[PDB]
């Protein structure tokens, strides 16, 4: 490509990962960068070619429509655009749930396997004190700490 | 996550619809104002006019241009009425 | 055939199973592949044959679809494409309930063996100790430590 | 810009943050400012230029609306009303039962934690005291204090 940009370093970074991770599925990975003016002067001057500026609509006919006599009417963009924030704010909330349902299953995971560390630590420390004794009283007449720490141990 | 995508695309398709509706009732309006607007012209034409073979030749000249965009059951024998 | 390239060894790499696994039913087994061409050149030149450069449609009556005066209608492909896309992440989603599911049995599975193995060391280790003092104190007129290894001994 | 006032100290302690923290939503983070006009004045005077001093409607048609003979219907402003009402207070709802959700989460956690901490100090007591005897009795034959205090001590 003639105007490669910095794109390149950026696909990169994406790599391949799906929807997920913190960010409500996807965090602000990115930074904040300034605003390109301060002034619109019309978009981007002759790149632009926009009517910011120049529409200055304020009308409800455009907003809300509008029907002349004789039939013949026509719509706003009221209602396609609650239509499509209708759309956005129900495909978050389905991620939303998603991502909770996943929380909730990790969380649960997390305490099971938690507690099942502090028991076999618990369990550890008592054969080990328990074959303190052993290890002892005779020594010659009975096995070693490393036999049983590498033989009878739990995992 | 992807379940309510559903509800989403569908929300975003029926818009096209209700618009696509409005565009045929618009254009049906349409063809009715065609229509009329022919029909004003010979409507509005004196008897030596349209008795003289050269106006009426044009006249219905304009009717062959339009072609299924104006009634074509209204607009025949409207001469002769 | 005329033409095998190297579909076969795809084939026999693919074998017959079915979906599951880890990949929301089926992973990116295969590698990412570089474009043949940077420039579209019209598709694949003579054997694409198509209008990428040359239709340049950009006419809502395309997208969206549009209607004469004397009826006549012709639909868009959008309403198609919406359709396509409905159903596609419908089947996503049933797949993805389905693998969530299995994933819950299969953590249920795990917990409970884990926890039957966990007690099994500790039986067995409580056993084998008991049985120190058995074959310590009178060894003629008690047992062996093989006997009751291989006899009472917990699976 | 030409009147900066003082909305950029606002704007910077508002920083980023979502909905959220324990106002419904966001809390009386502000506060309860002084009214700006002794009497109505018609509103700010000049700057305001308002007719609602003056208006006085007291009419059923413009809250109810009305239609006059031969059709010619307008609707009054209490349904829009009612529907926005209905709107705000929906959205307000189902913020209160997310918030509820994400209470109760937190709770168990907060449970599970808690209940975790007071059996690891129980347990890290129960071994002090079991080790006391020991490093008590034989200082010299048995291990010191610190090798369990970091080898053997619960997490």
């Amino acid at each position: 490509m003639a105007y490669p940009y910095s794109d390149m370093p950026f696909g990169v970074e994406l790599d391949t990962s799906t929807l997920g991770s913190f960010g409500l599925g996807g965090p602000q990975t990115q930074l904040q960068m300034q605003m390109p003016a301060v002034d619109v002067n019309a978009a981007a001057s002759g790149s632009g070619g926009f009517m910011a500026g120049f529409s200055n609509i304020f009308s409800r006919d455009s907003m809300f429509g509008g029907v002349a006599p004789s039939g013949a009417q026509t719509g706003g963009w009221v209602l396609p655009a609650l239509g499509i924030g209708q759309a956005v704010f129900g495909a978050i909330g389905a991620n939303r749930q998603q991502r909770a349902a996943r929380d909730q299953l990790a969380e649960s995971r997390r305490q099971f396997d938690m507690n099942y560390g502090a028991q076999r630590q618990s369990i550890n420390t008592n054969l080990e004190d328990r074959q303190r004794a052993r290890v002892a009283s005779n020594p010659t007449a009975y096995e070693s700490v490393d036999s049983y720490m590498e033989r009878n141990r739990i995992r | 996550g992807t379940t309510g995508v559903q509800q989403a695309l569908g929300a975003l398709g029926d818009i096209i619809s209700r618009q696509q509706e409005m565009n045929v009732n618009n254009a049906k309006l349409q063809r009715e104002a065609n229509t009329q607007s022919y029909l004003d012209q010979v409507a509005a034409s004196t008897l030596e006019q349209l008795s003289n073979a050269d106006y009426r030749s044009g006249l219905e000249a304009q009717r062959d241009a339009m072609g299924m965009n104006l009634d074509r059951a209204a607009t025949r024998d409207a001469i002769t009425k």
